[PDB]
RNA sequence: UUUCGGGGGUACUCGAGUGGCGAACGGGUGAGUAACACGUGGGUGAUCUGCCCUGCACUUUGGGAUAAGCCUGGGAAACUGGGUCUAAUACCGAAUACACCCUGCUGGUCGCAUGGCCUGGUAGGGGAAAGCUUUUGCGGUGUGGGAUGGGCCCGCGGCCUAUCAGCUUGUUGGUGGGGUGAUGGCCUACCAAGGCGACGACGGGUAGCCGGCCUGAGAGGGUGACCGGCCACACUGGGACUGAGAUACGGCCCAGACUCCUACGGGAGGCAGCAGUGGGGAAUAUUGCACAAUGGGCGCAAGCCUGAUGCAGCGACGCCGC
């Protein structure tokens, strides 16, 4: 709030933090509908949405919101999940 | 990035400088991953000396020398090599060594008798 | 002209994980024994070797060794908190 | 600083020749003042401490420089009252005196001080200058015609000349061949006193 | 261009603003911490790394906004709303990538058990980009290697106190999930009943640690000012966000204490940066001068910024010389 610099980078945080949050709930979605196809049984909509949704962690990783590795676990894990049920 | 720096020592108004490969963020006078060379500007011509062995890996690997560090290396010859231009050889000057005491008495010795 | 397009990594050696020898105290855990290990320093005062001993936490899959059998063990990374060995060889039953 | 008050009556004290031309002390070789007379009692600490006072008031050297002095000694690797003796033979107003160009230490002190004198070329005015083998002191051109240095000029003969010192000139070039080992230094002083003093 | 009140154009230039990078370094202090904090030696087949260096491939294609501007509202102030409007290397969709990420099958090989390697072979699915400049011209994206900077784990080492003997139930171990860059009760559900302790566990007291320094014949004892390396904190306590990277000193949010402003509705601060003031005390300095030198940030560069720093002022405070 003294330095001018940090006074504007208030601003970008801010704008940052939105566009992060965003996309960070939408592949929360997304993983959220996952699972619950799995619960559900539904081997052919489980399969479908698995591939969007592993697509939805690559993009993100690509945006800089998530790392790559933690899109790496993240798909890793789904795609066991339907092998597995 | 890893950069080629001058460190001070010395005393107050003798400035004597080291030649070290350190990182930007690492404050001046603070540790340094090799000292390649030393550099005395007090001196006439000013004392230069660099390891040159070792002034071709680090600029192999890409560090960036200050722009001192620059001037000096392209006296001693080492930025021409390292990127193929020609004056390899370098313009290095070195201080007249001045006359052997024991040359200087013997010379007293032989003039008074 | 044109380079490579992979380049392949320089060697590194593989490092040399610590070893040691002990006697099982216990095997009450799933899956893990703990291991007594001795050592001798000489004392840095009165220069007289003084031994000392170490207990271990060690992981062995199939419970393989019992109580009071000598083992050997290696390093390793942490499996969970405080084990940090793997029982390699049960060496001399008891 | 510097001592400057009476010189004989230390020589007096001491009860032997410093300056070594002084009527004075042989006139009354007793310690100074009213009770320079009376007996006094014998101790160890007394003798060593007089062998020190004869060095350093010989040389002009204050104690702190002194101590310094003997701290370089004992760290050299021969014995240490001999590389303390010649540590102070080095000495630049000593070199002056010991060539004849001066009649006191104090005067050798004063005509260094006030630069008469230059080292391999380069003026130096420090007493304390320890002079090296092959050193080479001459006299700058002002001095020269000086009063008191052309008085120097016609008076050689006061006393010896040691061989490492050499005068070679009527310009009164001052060689060193070599730092003077014990033998050469002729001094009236019991060396292994002062280590022993230091050693307390 | 003039009438001389002003009014246009240019973009050499540049206030405010959007955007990029920096602001996590550098500087301060030693409150906390008896701990993998530090020192020394290892481990990572358990990992990240902006800018820099050097191979390979590429840099296709569309779109919708908004700050600034202009009109206007609310408020004492701090600030803030609505409308209209504009651009990009700001933001966003798709193609291509098959080096890379995920999954299934399968071959060889090296070990140190998980495993590692052969960019192994193979099938299926998926992951980017940005332009500017006309000049020593600078940039953008993926990916291989390097360099640098780290993260995490472990052996050994350095205080007093049993007038401190038992402590522990995520606590010790296991499996299925979650989480992270990564391993791991790190988290979580269930299951087993373990784990640490007179080789002082758990408590209490004190304390940043070290290279070193002082003393000493040495062994040892004492100590950690300056200088140099780590760590910790930034009015007190808690929290996360942005980012390659955050104890985020001159960032943000909340709560508390204190100071200040107010129109009483609400606002605004944080010298353990440099200098300086009050106070406490036996006692410790100038509200200097420069970026000329060295180091750092941005910029193609000229350059700009730098209380880092280089120097100057004051105190026999110390050492040395005269
Ligand atoms: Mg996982
Ligand atoms: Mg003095
Ligand atoms: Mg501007
Ligand atoms: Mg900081
Ligand atoms: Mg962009
Ligand atoms: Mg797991
Ligand atoms: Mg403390
Ligand atoms: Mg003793
Ligand atoms: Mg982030
Ligand atoms: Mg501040
Ligand atoms: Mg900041
Ligand atoms: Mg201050
Ligand atoms: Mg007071
Ligand atoms: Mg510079
Ligand atoms: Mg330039
Ligand atoms: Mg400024």
């Amino acid at each position: 709030a003294n330095i001018k610099s940090q006074i504007k980078r208030i601003r970008t945080n801010e704008r940052r933090r939105l566009r992060n949050q965003s996309v960070k709930s939408s592949l929360r979605t997304a993983i959220r509908g996952f699972r619950e196809a799995v619960d559900a049984g539904d081997k052919d909509k489980a399969s479908e949405l698995l591939h969007a949704t592993s697509r939805k962690l690559d993009k993100a990783a690509s945006k800089g919101v998530i790392h790559p590795n933690q899109a790496a676990n993240k798909k890793s894990a789904l795609a066991l999940a339907l092998n597995k049920l | 990035a890893v950069k080629i720096k001058l460190t001070r020592l010395g005393k107050i108004r003798n400035p004597q400088y080291r030649i070290i490969v350190a990182d930007a963020r690492t404050r001046r006078d603070g540790r340094a991953i090799e000292v390649i060379g030393r550099y005395h500007p007090k001196e006439e011509p000013s004392l230069i000396q660099i390891d040159s062995e070792r002034a071709q890996y680090w600029l192999g690997v890409g560090a960036q020398p200050t722009e001192p560090v620059l001037a000096l290396l392209k006296i001693t010859g080492d930025w021409q090599k390292f990127k193929g231009l020609p004056g390899a050889e370098g313009t290095l000057k070195v201080k007249e060594p001045k006359p052997s005491k024991l040359d200087l008495f013997n010379a007293a010795l032989a003039e008074a008798e | 002209q044109k380079g490579p397009k992979y380049t392949p990594a320089a060697e590194k050696p593989r490092g040399r994980r610590k070893t040691a020898i002990g006697y099982v105290v216990s095997d009450k855990m799933q899956k893990t024994i703990v291991v007594e290990l001795e050592d001798r320093k000489s004392h840095p005062l009165y220069g007289k070797i003084i031994r000392t001993t170490k207990k271990v936490k060690a992981h062995d899959e199939n419970g393989e060794a019992g109580i009071g059998d000598r083992v050997s063990l290696m390093e390793t990374r942490p499996l969970s908190a405080t084990k940090r060995w793997r029982l390699v060889e049960i060496l001399e039953k008891a | 600083a510097r001592y400057t008050g009476p010189a004989t009556r230390k020589s007096r004290r001491l009860g032997v020749d410093l300056v070594g031309g002084d009527q004075s002390f042989e006139k009354r070789p007793y310690p100074p003042g009213q009770h320079g007379r009376a007996r006094i009692k014998e101790s160890e600490y007394r003798q060593q401490l007089q062998e020190k006072q004869k060095a350093r008031f010989s040389y002009g050297v204050m104690e702190k420089q002194f101590r310094r002095y003997y701290e370089e000694a004992n760290r050299q690797p021969g014995k240490t009252g001999d590389n303390l003796l010649r540590i102070l033979e080095s000495r630049l107003d000593n070199v002056v005196y010991r060539a004849g160009l001066a009649r006191t230490r104090r005067m050798a002190r004063q005509l260094v001080s006030h630069g008469h004198f230059l080292v391999n070329g380069v003026k130096v005015d420090i007493p304390s200058y320890r002079v090296s083998q092959y050193d080479i002191i001459d006299v700058k051109e002002k001095s020269l015609n000086t009063l008191p240095f052309q008085i120097a000029r016609e008076t050689a003969g006061e006393r010896p000349i040691p061989s490492w010192l050499q005068v070679v000139g009527e310009r009164q070039r001052i060689l060193v061949h070599q730092l003077p080992e014990r033998a050469q230094i002729d001094v009236p002083l019991t060396e292994q006193l002062i280590v022993e003093l230091y050693s307390k």
